[PDB]
């Protein structure tokens, strides 16, 4: 092989920070399960992280047990209570992407403190407290920051973080974003860390935090208030699957299309022989980028809220739906997207 | 966004895929708190037919609306080998996150690719709308020259993705890979 695997006998984490990983690793090494090392390094993203890993934003997590069980965790952010259909368009009618990107008005109720609560309190075995230590310390005491870290500051964060000032005071320093081998100490999120340690979840919706985010929302023209925050609650639903030459595929439900269109794509590729064509195959790229079309184009109409609409997920995973869409697909001649409509679900109902 | 797995000892597995949205989100920092806040919002359709940051489209289904969860492409996926937890795997990627886990299945199902080498194979993607073929460097030329002829639009783009996987072995033994286009990250055990 020209690629090798990490190998581990025991247990393994796997995440784009080193110091998340190795929090995982040792939250295992304690006797952590899954979910309690999952826990521990969600939290430590949040801390090392600041790009993505979050607790002012949302997710998702799927859980598979030793025995079988397999479930989906949907922390995904709710709109605020007071959000409406046209509030992102400017006077003519038109979508502004800076309401929906940088304003108070882009941001979503946030649900990851609640589903990592959820999942820890249902499947894990260690008190928040304790799988919330290893962040906390990192938050108090500071991190280096490194490469990726530098570069993010400097390439996303500087269109952003230096135009407000909480933001700027934690990630900015003598001017420019802090540069690799700077130390990045957040006194702020180390405290509402603590605070969640000490008093769960509800610190976050309910407690200290929640009225920093709703003083945040209504001194700057945003919508989330104290009842949006009251009012979240993360959600254990069904995960989507397929199956693909026997090999099962579990993945997350709406309100992600991700489980959806992986499982009705898988069931459009299994009518053709992946294998024989190979990786890089003009062959092998031609079906699966066709196959992909009519996903997205379903994508487009189909895929929401399963709370507010109904999702047709049996009829986009049924396999003689895929069917009917490989025999659509020519190996030799792509089909524009002008040409392809969401597809007719009715006789797959 | 950002992707991590995890396998203990036991067999349990755990993919969590969670987000800001774009890269710290907002900026905006809530308060005294140290939280930055997401723009999640971008993820609805915030006009029938007009695409958002990712070139997503929608209508009525993934409007905004009160209370309402808008759509996520987020894919914390697991596969399943003969009755067992095989593979654990996921990406950031916006609308790409569904083509990239998709290449990581048939990676390592058709082409029998173990973890790293399905990690570390170049990837292309689709969606619809814009009528491209993205690509990432890493295709023969003569692979691309065939694609053009049959139709396809191929645009050499960003690298794609951040998949942090691992597979489990038949004894139990575990194997691991974090993604080349993410430095930094790390995949360790014990
Ligand atoms: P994420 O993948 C955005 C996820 C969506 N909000 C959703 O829920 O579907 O964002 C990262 C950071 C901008 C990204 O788009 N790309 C990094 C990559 O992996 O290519
Ligand atoms: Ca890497």
């Amino acid at each position: 092989d020209v690629f090798h695997p990490v190998r581990a006998k025991q247990g393994m984490v796997a995440s784009v920070d080193a110091t998340a990983t190795q929090v995982g690793v040792d939250i295992l090494k304690e006797g952590g399960n899954a979910v309690d090392a999952a826990v521990a390094v969600g939290y430590a993203l949040a801390v090392t992280h600041p790009q993505a890993g979050n607790l002012g934003g949302g997710g998702f997590m799927l859980i598979r047990s030793k025995n079988g069980n397999t479930t989906a965790i949907d922390f995904r952010e709710m709109a605020p209570a007071k959000a409406t259909r046209d509030m992102f368009l400017d006077d003519q009618g038109n979508p502004d992407s800076k309401k929906s990107l940088t304003s108070h008005l882009a941001s979503g109720t946030p649900g990851t403190v609640a589903g990592f609560s959820l999942a820890l309190d249902k499947y894990g075995t260690m008190p928040l407290n304790k799988v919330v230590q290893p962040a906390f310390k990192l938050a108090r005491d500071g991190f280096i920051v490194n490469d990726a870290l530098a570069d993010d500051l400097k390439t996303y964060g500087s269109e952003v973080l230096p135009n407000h000032e909480n933001s700027k005071a934690i990630f900015w320093k003598e001017g420019e974003p802090l540069k690799k081998g700077d130390t990045l100490v957040q006194a702020n999120l180390a405290k509402s860390l603590e605070m969640i340690a000490e008093n769960g979840p509800d610190e976050f919706y309910k407690g200290t935090i929640a009225e920093q985010i709703a003083q945040e929302m209504q001194k700057n023209g945003g919508l989330i208030t104290k009842e949006d925050l009251a009012a979240y609650k993360a959600v254990e639903r069904t995960p989507i699957s397929g199956d693909y030459r026997g090999y099962q595929v579990y993945s997350m439900p709406p309100p992600s299309s991700g489980g959806i269109h992986i499982v009705q794509i898988l069931n459009i590729l299994e009518n053709f022989d992946m294998k024989k064509y190979g990786f890089g195959s003009a062959d092998a790229m031609q079906i699966m980028a066709e196959a992909e079309k009519y996903a997205y184009a379903d994508r487009s109409e189909y895929l929401g809220d399963p709370d507010f609409v109904k999702v047709p997920w049996q009829a986009l995973t049924n396999k003689a739906y895929a069917k009917s869409i490989a025999d659509q697909i020519d190996i030799n001649k792509a089909k524009p997207s002008s040409e392809i409509r969401p597809g007719k679900l009715a006789p797959y109902e | 966004t950002t992707h991590y797995s995890v396998v203990d000892k036991d067999g349990n597995a755990v993919a969590v895929t969670y987000t800001l949205n774009t890269t710290f989100g907002t900026g905006i920092v809530a308060g005294e708190s140290g939280i930055l806040l997401n723009n999640q919002m971008d993820d609805f359709s915030a006009k029938p037919g007009v695409p958002n940051v990712y070139g997503l489209v929608g209508g009525d289904a993934n409007a905004v609306g009160p209370n309402k969860r808008p759509l996520s492409s987020m894919s914390p996926t697991i596969v399943v080998k003969d009755g067992k937890t095989w593979l654990v795997t996921g990406s950031p990627g916006g609308s790409r996150i569904i083509t990239t886990v998709l290449q990581m299945v048939v990676n390592s199902i058709d082409y029998g690719l173990n973890v790293a080498e399905a990690t570390n194979a170049p990837r292309f993607h689709h969606q619809w709308l814009p009528d491209e073929l993205r690509v990432e460097k890493g295709f023969s030329p003569d692979t691309l020259k065939l694609l053009e002829a049959k139709g396809q639009k191929v645009a050499l783009k960003e690298a794609m993705g951040s998949t942090q996987s691992i597979m489990v072995g038949p004894d139990g033994e575990l194997y691991g890979a974090s993604d080349p286009r993410s430095v930094d990250d790390l995949t360790a055990g014990y």
